[PDB]
């Protein structure tokens, strides 16, 4: 199955440099891209930049430009994230993420890097929006959760969940379109800035975090997320 | 990857699109498509080509099956630079019916 190991969690001092693996294991190395993605306490998520392992060929959200440097070994299958300049913003748990699809999504996701710590430009960066922070409903019911776009992104929205693990899955991309192995019961819709994803028969595996994010334009970003509780 | 099937004798116009190239990469990156092979850059020269920014595979003349009834191509996927993004990927086109 696709794997995604990282490495364990980073203490360091302010000034100093540090460097993430992402093992990759179950797929071919090359053939898909590699995202990286930075989420501070509690929960906002920012995307870093991705790297083509086939080509080397690298984007940086300007946000990381100099602050984060992305290498692979092809050799190894491990992809390389640098962090330099380090400062207490820095402090977060840093994701690795595979790009999964044309229409986009990132299909599968490492468990995540924690650093613990005791850049900008002129693109057009556009807001996602989730209305709702945190939402409490019952066991069976059915729930919707919103999400908005500064700018009409013609459908190219996706949703993820995140565990109070860290653990982080794909279940829709492309605004409707289910991530193999997502039950039915997950479904999501929309059109130009608005969308919505939709649970059925609410279980105890469905308390978590989850998280819309646009693939319409660089820089990819998310919204701030929507937590679930029962 | 699943072949693509040209009934022969088509009456065009030509050329018409038959197929689009997708690369799992294709979000991120600006790609650009060309194709090799017997029909296209080898002998019979030009049946085939490729719209080079979309993918669009072409069939740029009708198909005689009595002639030759399959195809076997390259496509190739290639960055603003010239670097390629993917190990080339195979294109069969069989004609029908
Ligand atoms: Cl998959």
């Amino acid at each position: 199955q696709v794997q995604l190991q990282e490495s364990g969690p980073e203490l360091v001092k302010p000034g100093a440099s540090v460097k993430m693996s992402c093992k990759a294991s179950g797929y071919s190395f090359t053939a898909y891209n590699m995202h990286w993605v930075k989420q501070s306490h509690g929960k906002s998520l920012e995307w870093i930049g991705f790297i083509d392992p086939y080509s080397g060929i690298i984007t940086y959200n300007q946000t990381f430009k100099g602050k984060a440097t992305l290498t692979v070994d092809k050799s190894s299958s491990t992809a390389y994230m640098q962090l330099n300049s380090l400062t207490s913003e820095d402090s977060a748990v840093y994701y690795c993420a595979r790009r999964g699809y044309y229409d986009g999504g990132f299909d599968y996701w490492g468990q995540g890097t924690t650093l613990t710590v005791s850049g900008g430009g002129s693109d057009i960066d556009i807001q996602m929006t989730q209305t709702t922070s945190s939402l409490s409903a019952s066991l069976g019911d059915r729930v919707t959760i919103s999400c908005r776009a500064s700018q009409d992104i013609t459908n190219y929205l996706n949703w993820y969940q995140q565990k109070p693990d860290g653990t982080v899955k794909l279940l829709i991309y492309y605004t409707s379109r289910l991530h193999s192995g997502v039950p039915s019961r997950f479904s999501g819709s929309g059109s130009g800035t608005d969308y919505s994803l939709t649970i059925s028969n609410l279980e105890q595996e469905d308390i978590a975090t989850y998280f819309c994010q646009q693939d319409s334009k660089h820089p990819r970003t998310f919204g701030g997320g929507t937590k679930l509780e029962i | 990857v699943a072949p693509i099937s040209v009934p022969e004798n088509g009456k065009g116009p030509f050329p018409q699109r038959l197929n689009q190239l997708k690369s799992n990469k294709d979000r991120d990156t600006k790609i650009f498509y060309s194709i090799t092979g017997p029909g296209a850059d080898s002998p019979p020269e030009g049946v085939f080509a490729v719209e080079k920014e979309t993918g669009w595979l072409l069939l740029n003349k009708p198909l005689d099956r009595e002639e030759i009834a399959k195809y076997e191509l390259f496509g190739h996927a290639v960055s603003e630079n010239g670097a390629s993004v993917e190990d080339p990927m195979n294109i069969s086109i069989i004609v029908t019916d």
